[PDB]
Formats: C-alpha cells, structure tokens, sequence
C-alpha cells in the first residue's frame, strides 16, 4: 500500500472541506495548515504534516495552489452561476462545458436557477440524465406547424431513387 | 404499430414491432414453419 | 452556400426535436465533425448521439462520408426535395374528396347513394326509407362530409406557406447561385 500517514484519506476529507466551502457560498484562499485546522487534523504530527504536502497533495492531478494559499482545484472557474445568458451568448463555448455535478450546488439549487432559466430565453436539455447538462437557445423561428412529425414520417424513401423525378414532373 | 408510426416512433420499437407483424402474418399461412414458434390459442394449444 | 445552410438550418429547427436540432446546429458547420469531434463539441452521450445520428441518417443530412476520422458535408438534395414533398402534402390536402352523395340509415349504420335513391324510397308514402335495415331512412346531410374536412385540412397546410415562404424565398436563392 506504499506509504500511509496516520488516518487514511486524510487527504480526501482535507479536499471535501475545500468544497464545502465553495459550495456554502465562503469562497477564500486556504493554506495547507488552515485546511489541516478546519478538518481538526493539524495536529496530525509534523511527518505526517511533511507526507500530506509530498505525496497526497502531488499525487493529485489538477491541485492549484496560487502561492502561499491554496485554491479551488476541482474547478478552476469560479462557481459564480451569474452570467449564464453570456455563457450561451457564445454558442461555439456551449456553457464552457458546463457539468450537473459543478451545477446544484455552484451557490443555490439547480431546481431554483431552472425556474430563472425556463422564463430566461436559456433552454437546459440533458443528454445524460445526471452526467453533464446543456445550454442552447433554439430562438423562436422554429415552428411546430400542424403535423410536422407526421410530414417527416410520410417523406421515408431514403435511399429509394425517382421520388424526385416525381415531384419535377408535377412541377414542369 | 401504426399509432406509433403516425405519433412519437422511437423507432427501435419498429423494428421490432415489424417482426410481431410479419410474424403473425405469417402464422395465418401456416403454425410451424420451421423456427416460426406455433403461436398458441390459450395453455398450449397451436393456432389451427 | 451560406444560402443553402441557412435554408438548412430554419427546416431542421422546426423538423427535428429541440435535442435533434441541436445535433445540426453543430452539423451545420459541416467539416471535420467526426462522432470523436462531437463529443466535445456536442458533448452529447456517446451512444445516445450515435442514436440520433441515425435519426439524421434517414435523410443523410450529413451524407456519413466515410473518410479513424470522419469528414461530414452536405451535399444532399434531401432539403429540396422535404420542401418539395410539404408541396405535394398542401395539393394532397386539397384533393380529400367531397361529400359526394348520400342517405344514410341511422339505425343500422347503412349509406346509400343517389342512384340507390330510386329503389330506397317508399312509393305509397313517398317518404325515404331504409332496405335491409326498413327504418326511416336519414338523408345525410351534414352527417358523413368529406367536404368540410378537405377543406380545412387544405387550409391548414396553406397556412404552414406564408412562414415557409422565407425558407422557399431562400431555397430560390440558392437556386440561382447553382445556375
Ligand atoms: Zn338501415
């Protein structure tokens, strides 16, 4: 198991303190210490102290650490969920690859920000049920017409040929 | 099938929906073909 | 061109769902927007966005040129030939047949035409009646119109014209940048 100081997963309680805070809303630059001081592990023994920062805080792949503070590293963006029409206004970002699991929680319910987005021109549909979400505007030049589905059922000859030849004999 | 067609058709289920047709379809010109399953009348009794 | 994508892009919209429509939104920059590509430009769900990459194969919106990377672009006549077939439903509206001629039974649910009416009707009593089922017979009238129907069901897709004349006005556009 290599090597292991004092309770195992420290490390992970120590990342979700980090999100907690995030996600109550707090957002502020923690040292390693202050971490350690808000799990109640500080006193974990300075080895185990020296371990945390060699290997369990390396070990991750996305930790950011600004300087003498470290940051969000789940997340880069910051959870602000303001700006979500500007988010859609670039259609090519598509939300910047918004995900479900950073939403319903960023700063409030995503059940709340779906009422404000249904009466907002944003429009949410979910390819995977609870994996990611999308954000798109369809506009209003869509237009449901009458018996639009069943027009599309009736044109199904696909690969059958001459249907054109058809319809330009009527059209001559 | 044809409610399907005319109204929201998944489409997978018309593919399969095809087979329970032309299955029966079929059972009217015979009940045992070879595979073709006899499609019975109620506790086992092969469609005359 | 830009002519014939745009045409494009008002007929998908208002055809396919909001989820399909979605798919061409990114199909509409038809390039290099292999299954591999849509997955971070869709960012759909894998095997769901194969799915409905066969609900747009049916019209081969994108042609699944086979170029391993993909390569898709839209060379189809398919988006002529949609517009085209909602003419064809307009006229096919208009022709749903009329009234033609009737008296029916009410009580056995029986319907005679004109011609029947020379051996339908009662001599002594001069009055309409019914053959096998011998009830009053009911001339039809308002009852069994094919006429009222046809007409509304005409209308309704002329109604559909005026805000596809935009797309149509287009599809002529485009027309004459091929000649
Ligand atoms: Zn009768």
């Amino acid at each position: 198991s290599g090597s292991s100081g004092y309770k195992f997963g420290v490390l992970a309680k120590i990342v979700n303190y980090m999100k907690t805070r995030h996600q109550r809303g707090d957002t502020h630059p923690l040292t390693l210490d202050e971490i350690l001081d808000e799990t109640q592990h500080l006193d974990i023994g300075l080895k185990q102290k020296q371990w945390l920062m060699t290997e369990a805080l390396v070990n991750n792949p996305k930790i950011e650490v600004i300087d003498g503070k470290y940051a969000f590293k789940p997340k880069y963006n910051v959870r602000d969920k303001k700006a979500l029409l500007r988010l859609l206004d670039q259609h090519d970002q598509r939300g910047l690859g918004g995900i479900l699991l950073e939403d319903i929680e960023e700063a409030l319910p995503n059940s709340q920000k779906a009422v404000k987005a249904l009466g907002d021109q944003i429009l949410f549909v979910n390819r995977p049920d609870k994996k990611k979400i999308l954000f798109f505007n369809d506009k209003s030049c869509q237009f449901s017409v009458d018996e639009e589905f069943q027009k599309l059922w009736r044109s199904v000859t696909v690969d059958s040929m001459d249907e054109e030849k058809i319809e330009e004999y009527l059209k001559r | 099938l044809r409610r399907n067609e005319q109204n929201g058709a998944a489409a997978h289920v018309i593919a399969e929906d095809v087979k329970l047709l032309q299955f029966h379809v079929a059972t009217m010109v015979d009940n045992e073909l070879p595979g073709l399953p006899r499609a019975m009348q109620k506790s086992g009794r092969p469609l005359k | 061109p830009a002519a014939l994508k745009r045409l494009a892009k008002y007929v998908i919209r208002g055809f396919y769902g909001i989820e399909h429509a979605l798919a061409l939104d990114i199909l509409i920059r038809n390039s290099c927007v292999k299954e591999e590509d849509m997955l971070e430009l869709l960012k759909f769900d894998r095997k769901q966005l194969r799915s409905v990459l066969n609900n747009l194969k049916g019209d081969k919106f994108i042609k699944c040129r086979m170029r391993y990377f993909i390569n898709y672009r839209t060379l189809v006549n398919v988006v002529k030939y949609k517009l085209d077939h909602m003419r064809r439903r307009i006229e096919t509206d208009e022709r749903d047949s009329t009234n033609r001629a009737s008296f029916k039974c009410p009580v056995c649910s029986s319907t005679f035409t004109d011609l029947e009416a020379n051996q339908l009707f009662d001599p002594m009593t001069g009055t309409f009646r019914c053959t096998f089922c011998h009830t009053e017979v009911e001339e039809d009238e308002s009852a069994m119109p094919k006429k009222d129907a046809r007409t509304l069901l005409a209308r309704f897709n002329e109604q559909i014209e005026p805000i596809y004349a935009l797309l149509r006005e287009t599809e002529d556009v485009n027309l004459a940048y091929e000649i």
